[PDB]
């Protein structure tokens, strides 16, 4: 799902 | 866009609980993970909390990471301070895949009572001015903890270029000293009327001032 | 466990070029980004950019785009920081540090290299210009400004009452330090206060009498 370093919870 | 804001100084006695905080500005704190880096004087930095609240192996459970959506902040908390915990602490998080770092906080473990800085501002020498140079000198002595924010004013305009301060350094009595130097041309010195050195220590500002 | 290992110190002349290396071990190099972070003397940690060891995309911070170049070799699990046409502004401890997951998994902890000291200095023996610090209380504070010298060794002694000697500051590969002496306001300017500045590397002693304005 997330494809950008650091973009999560 | 995202900056991470840290106070420059937190302190507590041995056994006490202190928490370092890091307010996120221009992005939601929970949109991205938060890491905490400890650097002891001399040594290189290591991770201490990662993914908001997780400890790498051999970090004691008395180091603790939290986030607060209400104040848009993350916090490092350290229970039962020991000498070893005296260090610079940085929060790190992400914006557009890139790192953002706080300016760092110094956790001081108090081995003596607080001490407010003694401050002297020196004008340039007439000797120096004859070489088209003017160095104002702000001496700062006998402060603990050893963290100080220095701010130069010239006729109420804050100086962002031409000022440098030394990292604070121990005296005989384990109090700290520093010096800030404002460097101008002679023609710049002769231009302006009033020069301020503001030294902030544990949220209290003492300023020395002079006229040409 | 995981180890990031860095090249030795680079003690260089200004205008030279250096390539600091970062060898990794104990993890697939391509699973985690490599970040570069510098520390100028007595400064905080400054972020320079990261290497995407999976896509090969390189991102530079604003202030470091131009003379700074990132690369890696997956075959040797090694990242690189090249610095072109060195300036004295660049002198710092330059740090390798492992970033965040380039896939769907945690354990994304920031492991640091030991650091790599990059000094850019002419290394040119320069004597200090020594200037008097007089003011514009029962006590009065005088001083000597010891400006723009190399290398670091200087001593300051006073004749006239306690002395404060400030640690030296590095600016453009040259050193500046200050010394102050607090005396009873009765003993100055009525009596003479003089500082003697020793610079062994240039073999120069200079005395400066502090005169009132
Ligand atoms: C080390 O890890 C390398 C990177 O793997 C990827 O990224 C990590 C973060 C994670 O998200 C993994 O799920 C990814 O696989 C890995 O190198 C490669 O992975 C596969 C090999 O299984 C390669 O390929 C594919 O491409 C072919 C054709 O090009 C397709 O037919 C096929 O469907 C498949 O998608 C990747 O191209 C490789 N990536 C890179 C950057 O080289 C490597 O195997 C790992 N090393 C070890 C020793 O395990
Ligand atoms: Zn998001
Ligand atoms: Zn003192
Ligand atoms: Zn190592
Ligand atoms: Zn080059």
């Amino acid at each position: 799902l997330p494809g950008q370093r650091g973009e999560r919870g | 866009n995202l900056t991470l804001i840290q106070s420059r100084s937190v302190s507590g006695s041995p056994g006490q609980t202190v928490s370092i905080s890091c307010t996120a500005n221009g992005a939601h704190i929970g949109d991205s993970y938060v890491q905490w880096f400890q650097q002891r004087p001399g040594s290189a930095p290591r991770s201490v909390i990662f993914e908001d609240d997780k400890r790498p192996s051999g970090v004691p459970d008395r180091l603790s990471g939290s986030t607060d959506f209400s104040s848009n902040s993350a916090s490092l908390t350290i229970s039962g301070l020991e000498s070893e915990d005296e260090a610079d602490y940085y929060c790190q998080s992400y914006y557009r895949g890139d790192w953002v770092l706080g300016g760092g906080t110094k956790l001081t473990v108090l081995g003596q009572p607080k001490s407010s800085p003694s401050v002297t501002l020196f004008p340039p020498s007439s000797e120096e001015l004859e070489t088209n140079k003017a160095t104002l000198v702000c001496t700062i002595t006998d402060f603990y903890p050893g963290v100080v924010t220095v701010d130069w004013k010239v006729d109420g305009t804050p100086v962002t270029q031409g000022m440098e301060t030394t990292q604070p350094s121990k005296q005989s009595n384990n109090k700290y000293m520093a010096s800030s130097y404002l460097t101008l041309t002679a023609r710049a010195w002769e231009r302006h009327s009033s020069y301020s050195c503001q030294v902030t220590h544990e949220g209290h500002t003492v300023e020395k001032s002079l006229s040409r | 466990q995981v180890h990031l290992e860095q090249s030795g110190s680079e003690l260089k002349k200004p205008g030279a070029s250096v390539t600091i290396s970062c060898k990794t071990s104990g993890y697939n190099f391509s699973h985690f980004a490599i970040n570069w972070v510098r520390q100028a003397p007595g400064q905080g940690l400054q972020w320079m950019g990261w290497i995407n060891t999976k896509t090969a995309n390189l991102t530079y911070a604003q202030t470091f785009t131009g003379r700074f170049v990132f690369s890696f070799d997956t075959s040797v699990s090694t990242a690189y920081l090249h610095i072109h046409g060195l300036k004295t502004e660049d002198t710092a401890m330059y740090y390798c540090v492992r970033g965040g997951s380039l896939g769907i998994f945690g354990g994304s902890v920031g492991y640091w290299g030991q650091g790599a000291l990059v000094s850019v200095s002419s290394a040119k023996t320069t004597p200090p210009s020594v200037y008097p610090l007089a003011p514009g209380g029962s006590s009065v504070t005088l001083g000597c400004l010891v400006k723009g010298y190399f290398p670091e060794s200087v001593t300051v002694t006073w004749n006239s009452s306690s002395v404060h000697t400030f640690p030296a500051l590095l600016q453009s590969g040259l050193y500046t330090m200050s010394s102050s002496v607090t005396v009873p306001s009765s003993t100055w300017p009525s009596q003479t206060v003089t500082c003697s500045v020793a610079h062994p590397a240039s073999s120069t002693t200079v005395d400066k009498k502090i005169e009132p304005r």
